[PDB]
């Protein structure tokens, strides 16, 4: 029966054999009476407490199992950590189970606490605390798949027991793959990412066959020109080159300009020529250009048929750029050319916008450019917008260019010159951070001309792009509250908010100071800095900072600026944005409607989400009409590249724009927003997206500050042509050698259909005799008588959402040896001799 | 995939903090 607990008097003797037999016997009873033993406490803990006791570790143990019992675990774990052996090794019972757990918890806890402070601060952990935890980790390890003492691992930092997971059996290393997702996926210390980063490629190193891939899109995040460039150096040395080929064409489709900029300069300290030229760029942008020349296909006659439904509006200048969006990068001005007078029926800023469209419809033109701005525009407006459109065709690119800009600002008539020249040195000067052209820009900006300085704040702020220059932000700053001219203060918050981009926490003393900053361009210049700082990595204390004040402030720019911080906090994760907004389109004001919007369409790139879509909807219905016109903008730039197989509204939003632009009674901004999204839906000649996330999920900067300083357009229209540097062509090519581009013939795996390139009286009744006439003439009359794949050449445009449906081309002699199952720049691995198909138009 | 869970999990959770905190300060302007 066992009814009865009267064994706890057994610890009330002297002899330590009562004791050891009374202790056993409880240890064996827990289980069952854990209510009388509940009011023992102190006279087991005291055994523990002497250290004199023989056999104080089963006292420990069941206290350990009497407290686990109570629920206070706190104590059960120290109880049962003090025991030792038969204390929690038998890993067979469920009170182990829960013993485990919690100490683990305690560890993975105390873990953080000394990553936070590793400077000998940190606080100790028991050993009897890392052996139960590291012989969990054997445990789990010996027992089955890996992959979840991995977690613990990192959850745990623990980066010793993480190297000895990977580097074990590990079945296959694509899980080491799978955990390099995790570690761009599901954690946000930067600090433990370096430590995470250099783990996997010194894993990577040490294997027989290194993955040059994996190890070149983690330097990329760890910032080591040097060490990439030496591996590119040795993979010369080793006669492999096609992959150091391939490694340099990722590098420059995600590594920033600085990066590409010191390891070509690492590695000038035959071969090494081609590697510095595609490191440069010269062939990626001249084989992205020939694609977009070979692949263009604009459909005009939308823009026809809005052309004649202007009404002399201001809108005009919309139609100005969105041509350019279908023409962004395809050089191809056949609109521009056929319709000129109407080109010149704008004039003051819309000249500049027109020259501006001009230049970024020849986007990425390089050497030809310098003459070709000249050859069209040889007036203070063209001058200066042909300075900034010369400015956007070298975005990110300028080099030798960016000299001419320097001295084509120094002779400039402090004037609309000047501030087209100013736009445009920042842009193509983009994280350059060169000291002159930051000292010229800072002299630009001390001229206080107001709109000068208003390009000037941008410009400064695109050369110091995530810098983090102490001198920048002062001076920014210290011009920041002390000058008028408002614009100048719009211009200076963009760019405060450029110089830190994406550093995390780097600073968020600066966001901290521009919040509490009385002045609300600054607090507005606070939620873009936020913003930009916070981009990818939906670092919830941002979100929290941006929603908070976009629900308390006073001011409307600074909620609508809040809000739309909120896409670029959540575009890597796209199912959460919708989430959050689904309500935030619903305020009773306006402002945080458009905010909402936005960021809606900021946040997912171009996701046929139905959800974002769905909210947007009815909201282009609203009373207000710049809400509107941020939802047209909005669904827009969500829906490119879009079909009705994809999702069941491109052709009715289609319509809609038609509809609205068509309209002659809807407000300017209405109809202005309608002809935004008509150049935003085929924008580039369906063949760009934009995607702030890279190929391999990088975050692509150039196209998250484009959309940045095209958003702000509110306050100045000029800007919108920055939405160029967001869009990413939708390619393939097909590269094998240095120089050939081979006719491979492969099919993709569309399922039900194609799909992409889309679209190119009343006679009364008289009932009378009506019937019977009808019927006799009845008998008058009596008496009478898919495909699902398609062939594609080097240059073939694929869709962002169909990069996983392309076929292998093993029917044809020649297959890649890249992986090929996403979008950019492919390699093809040779066969045996004969080779021919040689092809360069 | 156990640990993808936790995660999501995680992340979710916080999200929906986030947002109640928020909704809870829109209802008070929302008063005023």
């Amino acid at each position: 029966i066992t009814s009865a607990a009267g064994i706890i008097s057994l610890l009330d003797e002297d002899e330590p054999q009562l004791k050891e037999f009374a202790l056993h016997k409880l240890n064996a009873v827990v289980n069952d009476f854990w209510a009388e033993i509940s009011e023992s406490v102190d006279k087991i803990e005291v055994l523990y407490e002497d250290e004199g006791f023989r056999s104080r570790q089963f006292a420990a143990l069941v206290a350990s199992k009497v407290f686990y019992h109570l629920g206070a675990f706190e104590e059960s774990l120290n109880y049962a950590l003090g025991a030792g052996d038969l204390f929690n090794v038998n890993d067979n019972s469920e009170y182990v189970e829960t013993i485990i757990a919690k100490c683990i918890d305690h560890y993975t806890k105390q873990c953080v606490e000394n990553a936070d402070l590793p400077e000998g601060e940190k606080k100790p952990i028991d050993q009897r605390l890392e052996g139960i935890v590291n012989k969990m980790f054997q445990r789990c390890l010996d027992d089955h798949k890996y992959k979840q003492a991995i977690g613990i691992a990192l959850e745990t930092r623990r980066l010793d027991v993480f190297e000895k997971t990977i580097l074990e059996s590990n079945d296959v290393p694509g899980m080491l793959a799978y955990s390099l997702k995790l570690c761009m996926s599901l954690m946000q210390n930067k600090q433990f990412r370096n430590k995470v980063l250099r783990v996997l490629v010194k894993i990577y190193m040490n294997l027989e066959k290194p993955d040059f891939i994996n190890v070149c899109q983690c330097l990329i995040f760890l910032d080591d020109p040097q060490a990439v460039s030496d591996i590119l150096e040795k993979l010369v040395k080793e006669d492999n080159l096609l992959m150091a080929y391939q490694i340099c064409f990722d590098l420059y489709e995600s590594a920033s300009q600085q990066f590409l900029s010191s390891v070509i300069q690492n590695l000038r300290t035959d071969q090494t020529l081609k590697m510095i030229k595609i490191l440069s760029g010269e062939m990626a942008i001249e084989l992205h250009l020939q694609f977009l020349i070979r692949n263009n296909n604009t459909d005009l006659m939308i823009l026809k048929n809005t052309k004649d439904a202007v009404r002399n509006s201001v809108c005009h200048t919309a139609t100005v750029i969105a041509n350019s969006f279908m023409h962004c990068g395809t050089t191809s001005d056949q609109f521009l050319r056929d319709n000129l007078e109407w080109l010149a029926r704008a004039t003051n800023w819309a000249k500049f916008t027109a020259t501006a469209s001009l230049g970024v419809i020849h986007k990425g033109h390089e050497k030809e450019a310098l003459q070709l701005m000249a050859t069209y525009l040889p007036s203070a407006y063209q001058e200066g917008g042909g300075l900034y459109a010369l400015g956007l065709i070298h975005a990110n690119h300028g080099g030798d260019i960016i000299d001419y800009l320097l001295n084509q600002l120094k002779n400039a008539s402090n004037d609309i010159v000047r501030h087209g020249g100013s736009l445009g040195l920042g842009l193509a000067a983009m994280g350059t951070a060169r000291q002159d052209v930051y000292d010229l820009l800072k002299t630009n900006l001390y001229q206080d001309d107001a709109v000068t300085g208003e390009a000037a704040g941008l410009a400064l702020g695109l050369v110091m792009l995530g810098s983090k220059n102490a001198q920048a932000i002062e001076d920014m700053v210290g011009y920041a509250q002390e000058t008028q001219h408002e614009k100048i203060l719009r211009g200076l918050a963009v760019g405060i908010a450029l110089v830190m981009y994406g550093r995390m926490e780097e600073a968020d003393a600066l966001i901290e100071s521009l919040c509490r900053d009385k002045d609300p361009i600054l607090r507005r210049s606070g939620m873009y800095t936020v913003a930009m700082a916070y981009c990818g990595s939906g670092n919830n204390k941002a979100i929290r900072r941006l929603l908070h004040v976009a629900v308390s402030d006073v001011n409307d720019d600074v909620r609508r600026a809040a809000v739309e911080s909120l896409g670029f906090i959540l575009f890597r994760t796209p199912e959460q944005c919708p989430s959050v907004v689904s309500l935030l389109s619903e305020s009773y004001n306006p402002h945080v409607r458009y905010g909402a919007a936005m960021a809606l369409g900021i946040c997912c790139a171009g996701t046929g989400n139905k959800e974002a879509i769905n909210l947007l909807e009815p909201m282009t219905n609203d009373p207000v009409n710049y809400v509107r016109q941020g939802a047209l903008i909005a669904s827009a730039l969500i829906m490119i590249q879009q079909t009705e197989i994809t999702c069941p509204k491109v052709n009715q939003f289609r319509q809609l724009y038609s509809k609205v632009i068509n309209d002659k009674h809807d407000d300017v901004m209405a109809k202005f927003g309608a002809i935004l999204a008509q150049g935003i839906l085929d924008a580039g000649g369906h063949n760009v997206t934009i995607s702030l996330q890279s190929r391999t999920g990088h975050t692509h900067m150039p196209s998250v500050v484009g959309v940045l300083v095209f958003t702000q357009f509110w306050f100045w229209f000029p800007l919108s042509h920055f939405l160029s540097l967001a869009y990413t062509p939708t390619c393939v090519i097909g590269l094998n050698k240095d120089l050939k581009m081979p006719k491979v013939q492969y099919k993709s795996n569309c399922k039900p259909s194609t799909f992409a390139y889309p679209a190119p009286k009343v006679s009364t009744a008289v009932l009378s005799i009506t019937a019977k006439a009808k019927k006799k003439e009845k008998e008058k009359e009596k008496k009478e008588e898919e495909p699902n794949f398609q062939l594609l050449d080097n240059p073939a445009r694929v869709m962002p959402a169909q990069l996983k449906v392309l076929t292998m081309p093993e029917t044809c002699r020649y297959q890649p040896f890249k992986p090929l199952s996403i979008g950019g720049i492919i390699i093809l691995k040779d066969t045996s001799e004969d080779i021919e198909e040689l092809v360069e138009p | 995939d156990l640990y993808s869970r936790y995660k999501k999990l995680q992340q979710e959770l916080e999200f929906l903090e986030v947002q109640e905190e928020y909704i809870k300060d829109e209802q008070k302007n929302l008063k005023k």
